[PDB]
RNA sequence: UGCGAAAGCAGUUGAAGACAAGUGCUUGUCGUUCGUUAAAAUGGCCU
């Protein structure tokens, strides 16, 4: 014997620009909501331990924003003029931010009220304040001061080592993975500086030109850092010192960056760059940085941060936004005599000396026009395929089909007015489209064909031919000119 | 020493088996498992195990063929459409009889069934019919060997048991008799050799609610005949009801006088008779309740009286779920819900 | 050097240039049912039922003598009419089998041992019609015989045996019919 | 252990085993060297077999029988030729036969000695001293049967033609299980319970040596000139000591050691191996009763081996004719698609007011919403004085995403018709200059061809229409 | 109903139509459980056991109208399971063999007989063959080459079977008709099938290509044309499951024969790569994208012909290099970096384009080195070191009209080590043509001048190619794949065989 | 039916015989033979 098959559902050549992949998962993230705040926001840091929470700047106020719950969670607001970076630990313990009356303060995440170390940076303002990822005790903060100090957490009467070397408002640093002892910096006049922080760090160990403004730096691997600034952006290639690739497939100015790898993706690692238009668009360094989403946030946006690879719940996208306002797109994710009485249930046979599965397992339901020409009823197929709420392919499916088994007649002999009346309006939004024109030339041939005489006598099948006839003397006209713009292009090729 | 000490059951046993040739015994529960453990005194040993995956047991039956003596065949049945039958060295044939032919309405589930053996009549032909219950008084005939339908019986009512007996004719003639207890107590009994047509009816004296009947004393489905010549028919008929009483009548009285009287009643266990065997030279019956804690007991027979000193009150039984009598031996073999079957010699035999 | 051969055959070949009969196979199980024989047209396959393959072949090339009979490539049309099992000189020695083809020849052949270049082949004379049919009973066996003088056949009913002597064989006219459109 | 007795014969080819089966005993042989259902039920339920031995005219075998008898079993017919009595009735400790002559010792510590082919009960006895008595064995004397050993607790030596006990041997604590005469003078003795073998010399009358066996023994066979010995360990392990008899050297451990294990690393026991030279036969019980056997050569195995045996612990039930699952090799399969790449065959990839300042931002950039708004622009003068303005490289971007556009949405046809119109019209001249423009417009390239492949039904339909309104229209 | 058959004991009845069901009425309630879908109508049911324990029944295969495809059938009775299913090796030829008819219908239609039909028809093939000299039985077989197993392309479907072990292995569907959902009665008889109609193997064995043609029923608006299909079907050399991965209509647009497939050398792609050759004249290449997962074009060359020539060959240079492309009285060569012909720009008559005198069936290469033409009057060798004609054979003495275009490229293969195989074919007669027939194989050096080998074959021969064991294989009418290549005893016996 | 491309271009529908129906007469049928390139019976797919 052999098992039935299944109907082969209509799939029709791919016309250009199909749903990708990368699109599915990233068009998931979905169910945004907005959050009205009071001034425009500047940074935004995920915490990285137990990520389920994030930090976002605002004017004097650094909130702690929720991940299950996407609400508020906590307030610091203590500074005195407006807070400029803030950023959880490695460890996820501590939260630092530094302000712009040059002072800067550690104190403990979730524990809004121990300012627990404050470190006075120098008197211009201090626009970012990072801790270092790889040791977990040196805040390595910045300033607008043009110098950028390593303090030690522990005694913070002395930057413990300083970089400087800048040239204007150095308001970008970062670190590098699998490099301890290397820090990178960019400053607003191209020229990432990199400097060894075992030797004396007054000068770069070398610099990486940008010949435009950089505002953000990203180690992207143990050899690639990201420099995003002004239109485009650069990635380089570290050991070799050289640029691998640049991009730029913005309008305004890109504003901030943020890379994230190893998370349940057909993307391996993405990278999503923000640019101040709505547009935070992503990208991916396997497939040479080529673009593959995007969003359009309505004003400005300052910053964007997708939720940690370890995130283990719903993770999210936000974005803050130069009016001051927050946009979250968030992907989710009897009695005991009895059971003595019947308790073999689960055994799953583990030591026993053969074991014989032979059970069917249970398809997907067949539908109604399935189980029609299963069992060869042809007019209640047909009939049972015009539905109203019914997919436009599963019409074309069965409509295909029956003609395939060559029952068109037969399907078709019973009929009267009113069993005709709503194949003729399927038909015509059939000859309307343009992949089913020629299923549809076939069922409305043989209709007039066979039923003239019937439309003779009825009024209303007057009304559909007629305005049947208009329809496809205007789609005529569709593929006329379609013919004549192969002219064209043929003899500009 | 147990007959399961060697490879312990995960579920209640529901129906154990002795082959009726060899010496081995098979044992079923809601596990999924067959077992058929090699049966000495002193060890008890698995020949062999088989998991059918996502089917339940609650019947087992090995089955050796009368004229073939080569077609030993072990049947099993849970509550699903279809039977299993597994035939009788490193890998397993089992069919699956799944389809009855034109009504399935009558039996939408396998779990009660017996097999017995059946003459043609017109060649003098023997082979296995499977008999099976149904939806309101059907038992369904299927021949065995072959999975086709033979022939359907309605009982009134409601079914409840019905048991085989067979009766002999000639030297190379038997005849095979289909008995069914309606839960009111209105005992049929058709024939099935000419198509099952009612030889007779009769009522349960009493009797208000049956469960469990069955004939002994001769040839049984609990311990067959090895060749034609060995047919004997049962002298003993017992109806066991959920009360606690068991109704007990002789068969030539019972046939003759056909609204007869039981020759005696007991009602000792006072729970629903859920277990009747009779011995296989039909001396003891042993009546067992799956209900509560310890409910055997061994009636001997003619003189209806129940022996009064095994089981005893450490006599360890547990809510005794199955039980078989050995052919040869002289061996019981009871099985209970934690799964653990325990084996006594009564030792006259 | 360069060798043309015979390797892999095909057809069964059904008991089609009957064109009449309503039972065409022929190919028959075994009495110990354990396998299964298949008369192929250039050969015959012993299958085993229980393992579903090829337990043995029987090619008329490889044998000298059936490659005579039914491999004469003017006249392929001695073609088998039927398989008995149980050999016909001896009663009850078992493995043996006997071929009848549709020229009156039956030869004893075996399966399960080696085929000795030396089968035991007899043939029916008197036969100017053709062989239909043989079936049997115990003992008697019976013969069809396709015959002629509407354009269909007649049918010619024949009661053979043996042990007149090793190559002989009885045969007595027993019925006839004349146009025969279908027969069962 | 189920298997209650067992011996080969000489020669190993036939192995004899006696088992019980709902409590009546059975003996049963089978081969070794490469099936029997004929077995043999004792018929009472309160005679056992108590002793076996072989005897090489069929092959018969003799069970010495708990009842006080001594059974002669030819094993072709499943017939007890024979059964001797002894005159009274107790548990026959003993067999043996040399020849013709067979001896048996009775539980009442009493001597018998039968003729076989005459089956006449000869001679009758019982010494002093031999107190309580268990195994016997009669001495390789030449043809000559004097002087045999029998042995409790302690062995001892009789000479039957004054039937007087010549010698006594230091035995052991346990009584004797095996006891054997290994050679003209040494012989073995092997207590119950103990894991060691004595080896007595006959005439000077003490120990030569032990040989001591890891665990406890339970078998033993021995090879010709006592050059091996094969001894059944009661673990489930089989030890062979080379050459015992030769020269700290008086207790000799075993030399190698054969255990057998199934793949999953089971233990399985062996019981009752036997050798020869340079081949020793191993059993064990495969399924539940069944003996299984096997040949190896010991010379060349190395020291601690461990043989292995497939036994099916835990497998999936493949069936012949039924497939991996669920089907069955008389089907064919079905036309199954699913998640095919489904394309056409030109698919040609891989192979004064204007707006032209909002167009040129969304075209290098991708933005949908400024593309929407810009085609949402309609008037033609605005159309091609917009795309004239517009740098070229850029229009042929335009040309892409109009493409993309029309075959997504062909009810928008009309004005982004106009749009490509008018854009082929302006900038014709890069396209020219434009190498592998099929291989950039394929989009463009592929909306095209398929509606003008799609034409002609179309036409014929409108034909077909035209009958039909003019018929029912006339009239 | 073509079969009706008892059980024994005479109350189960056994029917058997083109219906594809087999039937069990039971018959003290006349009702019934039948068995769906079988292959074929069943033309003999029997209960063949004891008891009624196996029901044989031999099923006629009937989609094919070219030979008698019987397949025999052994189902266990317990559980309608198939102990037991034989065959052989099944074929297509081009048109119907040796009188062997169709069978027996209600209607006439191209798949069965009515009555009166069927006896004018039997008398109608038997004069055909007799009289008209045109025939041809050549057949499409393609090896699968890691597994040495061949494909038969049956119509709509594969057999795959291998000849070491005769045991037909599988049977698969590659098209979607209404192959199995159903079983055509009457004017569901005069329906049809796709039919596969070419199948290649790329070199790595991974792949296969095939191509096959969709017809539409009749009488309908769309009753004109037919739509044509290739596809890409993968496996893993365990499976044998083949997996389709890319499926594409209408090569070539639309209405278009793909009359010349040929796959691509391991250079190219690893072997991952074809060439697609129309009738027009028209070439294409795919090969397999790999930063996607699929195949494409990748090389296109139209050329308006406004001709029609449905004799098209070609073959590929070793290297890759270039394109023997050869059409109607014409053969160019193909720079393959371009898809343009390559220019003699040496000027020194290695022109790109040879004209020969009638239509062009064959075109190969033994090496680099010879090219060889199959002509529809001779058979023509040129060596390409220099550019002469080397040889020619005289072959319209045979090849008439016999063959229609193309089968001759399936006829004759060239082994890639040494050799030739060309492949005559007579049929005999005493004072007009019978209906016997015979062949002879002749093996040729790659210098096409010496018979390596000449050999003769009683029955008519069908196809050959060569087994990648450097030897070859050849089909048949009668359905053979021939090759050619280069105390203690005593008692044993006892134990080993063992009213009242 | 032959050629051919997927187009299409060429070409073909003969006698005999018997039987049936109506009533020697009118028509038909064919498990018939020569001669050429020569719709139907309420009936549909297992678990």
């Amino acid at each position: 014997s052999t098992a039935r098959p299944r109907i082969i559902t209509s799939k029709a050549p791919l016309l250009p620009q199909q749903t990708t992949p990368e699109q599915r998962y990233w068009r998931q993230y979905t169910s945004a909501q907005l959050v009205k705040e009071h001034n425009s926001v500047t940074h935004i840091s995920f915490n990285p331990q137990h990520p389920h929470d994030f930090a976002v700047t605002s004017s004097t106020r650094v909130q702690i924003f929720s991940s299950r719950t996407r609400q508020v969670i906590k307030t610091f607001s203590r500074f005195k003029d407006v807070v400029y970076s803030a950023s959880f630990r490695s460890d996820g313990k501590l939260l630092c931010a530094g302000d712009a009356t040059g002072l800067v303060s550690v104190y403990d995440s979730y524990n809004p009220r121990t300012i627990l170390l404050s470190i006075n940076a120098s008197t211009h303002p201090t626009h970012v304040t990072k801790f270092h990822t790889q040791d977990n005790k040196i805040l390595a903060t910045a300033s607008d001061d043009r110098v950028t100090r390593l303090w030690d957490i522990s005694n913070a009467y002395e930057p413990q080592l300083e970089l400087t070397g800048a040239t204007d408002y150095v308001r970008t640093l970062s670190f590098i993975p699998a490099a301890p002892h290397l820090v990178a910096t960019g400053s607003y006049d191209g020229l990432i500086r990199l400097y060894d922080t075992r030797s004396s760090g007054s000068t770069p160990i070398y610099s990486l030109n940008h010949d435009q403004p950089v505002e953000n730096v990203i180690a992207v691997s143990p050899t690639q850092i990201v420099s995003c600034g002004g239109n485009n952006f650069k990635v380089w290639d570290l050991t070799s010192n050289k640029k691998l690739y640049e991009r730029g497939n913005f309008n305004k100015a890109v504003t901030c960056l943020d890379y994230v790898e190893n998370f349940d993706s057909p993307m391996q690692s993405a990278l999503i760059a923000s640019s101040l238009d709505g547009h935070v668009k992503v990208f991916d360094p396997l497939d040479n940085f080529q673009v593959k989403f995007g969003w359009k946030f309505s004003g400005p946006v300052l910053s964007c941060a997708v939720s940690p690879s370890t995130a283990q719940g719903n993770r999210h996208l936000v974005a803050g936004l130069s009016s001051g306002l927050l946009a979250i797109r968030t992907k989710k994710k009897k009695s005991n005599n009895f059971q003595r009485m019947m308790r073999g249930s689960e055994y799953q046979g583990d030591q026993e000396h053969i074991i014989h599965n032979d059970k069917v397992r249970s398809q997907r339901r067949m539908r109604a026009f399935e189980r029609n020409i299963n069992q060869f009823k042809w007019s209640e197929a047909l009939d049972n395929a015009f539905v109203p709420g019914m997919a436009k392919e599963l019409t074309l499916t069965v409509l295909q089909e029956l003609r395939k088994r060559g029952k068109v007649r037969v399907a078709l002999y019973g009929r009267d007015e009113s069993t005709l009346e709503p194949l003729l309006n399927w038909c015509l939004k059939g000859i309307e489209d343009v992949r089913s024109a020629s299923i549809v030339a076939d069922w409305v041939a043989v209709v007039l064909e066979l039923y003239g005489n019937t439309l003779e006598s009825s009024p209303v099948l007057q009304e559909l031919m007629i305005d049947l006839k208009t329809k496809v003397r205007h789609e005529i006209h569709k593929s006329k000119e379609a013919q004549r713009i192969e002219g064209m292009l043929q003899l500009l090729t | 020493k147990d007959a399961n000490a060697s490879h312990p059951s995960h579920s209640a046993i529901q129906s154990l088996s002795f082959h009726p040739s060899k010496p081995l015994l098979l044992t079923g529960g809601y596990d999924k498992t067959l077992r058929i453990y090699h049966i000495d005194g002193k060890t008890n040993h698995l020949v062999t195990s088989l998991h059918l995956v996502g089917s339940p047991i609650q019947t087992c039956t090995f089955y050796t063929s009368l004229s073939n003596q080569n077609q030993q065949n072990i049947f099993t049945a849970g509550r699903r459409r279809y039977m299993h039958s597994w035939d009788l060295s490193q890998t397993a044939k089992i069919e699956k009889f799944s389809r009855l032919y034109g009504h399935e309405s009558t039996q939408r589930s396998f779990e009660n069934f017996k097999v017995a053996h059946l003459q043609n009549s017109q060649t003098n032909s023997v082979h296995g019919i499977v008999l099976l219950q149904g939806n309101n008084g059907w038992i369904n005939i299927l021949h065995s060997t072959s999975g086709l339908w033979l022939m359907g019986c309605k009982i009134e009512g409601v079914i409840t048991d019905f048991c085989i007996d067979y009766q002999p004719i000639s030297r190379g003639k038997f005849r095979t008799i289909l008995i069914a207890v309606n839960a009111y107590g209105e005992v049929w009994e058709f024939d099935l050799n000419k198509n099952g047509h009612v030889i007779r009816r009769w009522k349960d004296q009493g009797g208000v609610g049956i469960t469990k009947i069955q004939v002994g004393g001769g040839t049984t489905t609990t311990c067959p005949a090895l060749q034609i010549s060995k047919i004997k028919q049962n002298r003993w008929l017992a109806v066991g009801s959920e009360s606690g009483f068991v109704n007990l009548y002789d068969r030539n009285n019972a046939m003759t006088s056909s609204t007869p009287t039981p020759v005696a009643a007991l009602d000792q266990l006072t729970t629903t008779i859920s277990n009747l065997q009779f011995s296989p030279d039909g001396q003891i019956l042993c009546m067992a309740s799956r209900a509560v804690k310890d409910a055997l007991r061994l009636v001997h027979l003619p003189s209806c009286s129940v022996f009064s000193n095994w089981p005893t009150s450490g006599t360890p039984l547990g809510k005794v779920t199955s039980v078989a009598f050995s052919p040869s031996g002289g061996l019981l073999a009871v099985g209970n819900e934690q799964g653990k079957v325990r084996l006594w010699k009564l030792n006259h035999y | 050097q360069y060798k043309l051969s015979v390797v892999s055959g095909g057809k069964p070949a059904l008991n089609n240039l009957s064109s009449v009969t309503g039972n065409k196979n022929i190919a028959r199980l075994s009495q110990d049912q354990r396998n299964y024989i298949i008369p192929f047209n250039n050969q015959i396959k012993v299958y085993s039922v229980e393992t579903r393959q090829c337990v043995k072949t029987l090619k008329f090339a490889n044998n000298s003598l059936l490659s005579g009979i039914f491999l004469q490539e003017e006249e392929n049309n001695e073609s088998i009419v039927k398989i008995l099992l149980g050999d016909i000189t001896v009663p009850q020695q078992a493995h043996l089998i006997t071929v009848f083809t549709n020229n009156g020849h039956v030869i004893v052949l075996n399966y399960k041992g080696k085929l000795v270049e030396s089968p035991k082949h007899f043939k029916i004379s008197l036969a100017d019609e053709k062989l239909a049919n043989v079936f049997h009973s115990e003992g008697n066996y019976r013969i069809l015989t396709t015959f002629k003088d509407n354009s269909l056949q007649s049918y010619r009913l024949y009661a053979l045996t043996f042990d007149d002597a090793k190559k002989q064989f009885e045969v007595a006219h027993q019925a006839e019919w004349h146009n025969v459109i279908l027969s069962n | 252990s189920p298997v209650l007795q067992s011996a080969y014969d000489p020669s190993g080819q036939y192995l004899c085993y006696v088992t019980v089966a709902l409590d009546k005993q059975r003996v049963g042989v089978q081969p070794t060297q490469r099936w029997n259902e004929n077995f043999l039920y004792l018929e009472d339920s309160k005679l056992k077999v108590t002793c076996l031995k072989w005897v090489n005219d069929t092959v018969a075998i003799i069970l010495g029988m708990n009842n006080g008898e001594i059974w002669l079993y030819s094993v072709l017919a499943n017939e007890v030729t024979y059964k001797f009595t002894t005159g009274n009735s107790y548990e026959i400790k003993d067999i043996d036969l040399m020849g013709n002559q067979l001896w048996c010792i009775d539980s009442s510590d009493a001597f018998y000695q039968f003729d076989l082919l005459q089956f006449k009960l000869l001679q009758h006895f019982r010494i002093n001293n031999c107190v309580q008595l268990n195994k016997l064995t009669i001495v390789p004397a030449g043809d000559s049967v004097a002087q045999l050993l029998v042995a409790s607790h302690s062995i001892s030596l009789i000479d039957i033609e004054e039937k007087k006990v010549v010698m006594t041997f230091p035995g052991h604590v346990s009584p004797v299980s095996t006891l054997q005469v290994i050679t003209n003078e040494f012989f073995i003795s092997g207590a119950e319970g103990d894991r060691f073998l004595n080896v007595y010399d006959i005439h000077s009358g003490m120990t030569k040596c032990v040989l001591v066996a890891e665990s406890d023994i339970k078998e033993l066979s021995h090879s010709g000139q006592a050059d091996s010995i094969a001894v059944t360990t009661e673990d489930g392990s089989l030890e062979i000591f080379v050459d015992p008899l030769v020269s700290g050297n008086k207790s000799k451990k075993s030399s190698k050691k054969i255990q057998i294990v199934s793949k999953d690393g089971r233990k399985v026991p062996i019981y009752n191996a036997f050798i020869n030279k340079d081949l020793l036969n191993v059993s064990w019980l495969q399924n539940a009763t069944m003996p299984y056997f096997k040949n190896l050569q010991w010379r060349e195995i190395p020291n601690e081996y461990t043989v292995e045996i497939s036994l099916n612990w835990n497998n999936k039930n493949k069936s012949a004719d039924r497939d991996l699952h669920g089907k069955d090799l008389a089907s064919a399969t079905n036309y199954v698609e699913g998640n095919a790449r489904v394309t056409s065959g030109d698919n040609f990839k891989h192979v004064t007011g204007t707006v032209t300042v909002i167009l040129s931002q969304a075209l290098q950039s991708n933005d949908h919403s400024l593309l929407e708004t810009v085609l949402n622009n309609r008037d033609e003068r605005v159309i091609r004085d917009t795309i004239f303005r517009l740098k070229p490289a850029l229009a042929v971007i335009l040309l892409e995403r109009l493409a993309e556009r029309i075959a997504r949405q062909t009810h928008r046809q009309g004005p982004l018709n106009v749009w490509v119109k008018w854009c082929l019209i302006i900038h014709g001249g890069y396209l020219v200059s434009i190498p592998n423009l099929m291989s950039t417009l394929s989009s463009l390239h592929s909306t095209l061809k398929r509606r003008s492949d799609l034409l002609p039904r179309l036409l014929a339909l409108d034909a077909r229409l035209d009958c039909t309104i003019n018929k029912f229209k006339t009239l | 109903v073509l079969s009706l058959s008892f059980s024994h004991d005479g109350s189960y009845l056994l029917s058997g139509g083109w219906e594809k069901v087999m039937s069990l009425w039971q018959l003290e309630t006349n009702s019934q459980q039948f068995l769906p879908r079988l292959n074929g109508i069943i033309i003999d049911c029997q209960v063949l056991g004891p008891q009624g324990n196996y029901y044989s029944l031999i099923l006629q295969m009937t989609e094919n109208n070219s030979n008698s495809d019987y397949q025999f059938l052994l189902l266990n009775a317990s559980d309608l399971t198939s102990k037991l299913s034989i065959n052989g090796p099944l074929p297509v030829f081009n048109s119907t063999i040796k009188h062997i008819q169709q069978p027996i219908s209600a209607m006439n239609t191209k798949n069965s007989n009515s009555i009166t039909s069927l006896n004018h028809s039997k008398k109608k093939q038997s004069r055909k063959l007799i009289k008209s000299r045109r025939q041809d039985f050549t057949t499409n077989v393609e090896i699968n080459p890691i597994n040495k197993n061949l494909y038969f392309p049956h119509i709509s479907a594969v057999q795959i079977f291998d000849f070491y072990k005769n045991e037909q292995v599988n049977y698969q569907y590659l098209t979607s008709g209404v192959n199995n959902s159903m079983g055509k009665v009457r004017f569901e008889l005069n329906l049809q099938d796709p039919i596969i109609t070419d199948l290649k193997f790329t070199k790595d064995g991974q792949w296969m290509i095939t191509y096959e043609i969709e017809y539409p029923p009749n009488d309908l608006l769309s009753s004109k044309d037919l739509t044509h299909i290739l596809k890409f079907w993968t496996k893993n050399d365990n499976e044998t499951n083949w997996n389709l991965k890319t499926k594409v209509i209408n090569p070539h647009g639309i209405s278009v024969p793909i009359t010349k497939i040929l796959p691509s050398p391991r250079s190219v792609n690893n072997s991952q790569g074809c060439l697609t050759a129309d009738n027009n004249g028209g070439l294409k290449f795919w090969s397999f994208d790999s930063h996607e997962s699929n195949w494409c074009l990748k090389k296109i060359s139209l050329p308006n012909f406004n001709h029609f020539s449905n004799s098209v060959s070609l073959a590929w240079s070793q290297d890759g290099s270039l394109i023997f492309h050869g059409f109607d009285d014409k053969l160019q060569i193909l720079d393959f970096d371009t898809f343009k012909k390559f220019e003699s720009l040496e000027n020194t008559k290695t022109v790109s384009e040879f004209t020969l005198d009638s239509e062009i069936q064959t075109v190969k290469l033994i090496n680099d080195t010879n090219l060889i033409v199959a002509t529809r009057t001779t058979l023509n060798a040129i060596n390409l070191l220099r550019g002469q004609v080397i040889n020619s054979f005289d072959l319209y003495p045979f090849v008439n009209g016999v063959y229609k275009n193309g089968h001759m490229d399936r006829l004759i293969t060239c082994d890639e080590r040494t050799g030739n195989i060309a492949l005559v074919i007579n049929q005999q007669l005493t004072d007009v043509p019978t209906i016997n027939y015979k062949s002879r194989i002749i093996i040729f050096d790659s210098d096409l001048s010496t018979k390596l080998g000449n050999f003769t074959h009683h029955e008519y021969i069908s196809w050959i190619g060569w087994n990648y064991d450097t030897d070859f294989i050849f089909l048949d009418i009668e359905s053979t794949l021939g090759v050619v290549g280069t105390n203690s005893d005593i008692f044993a016996e006892q134990l080993h065989k063992l009213n009242d």
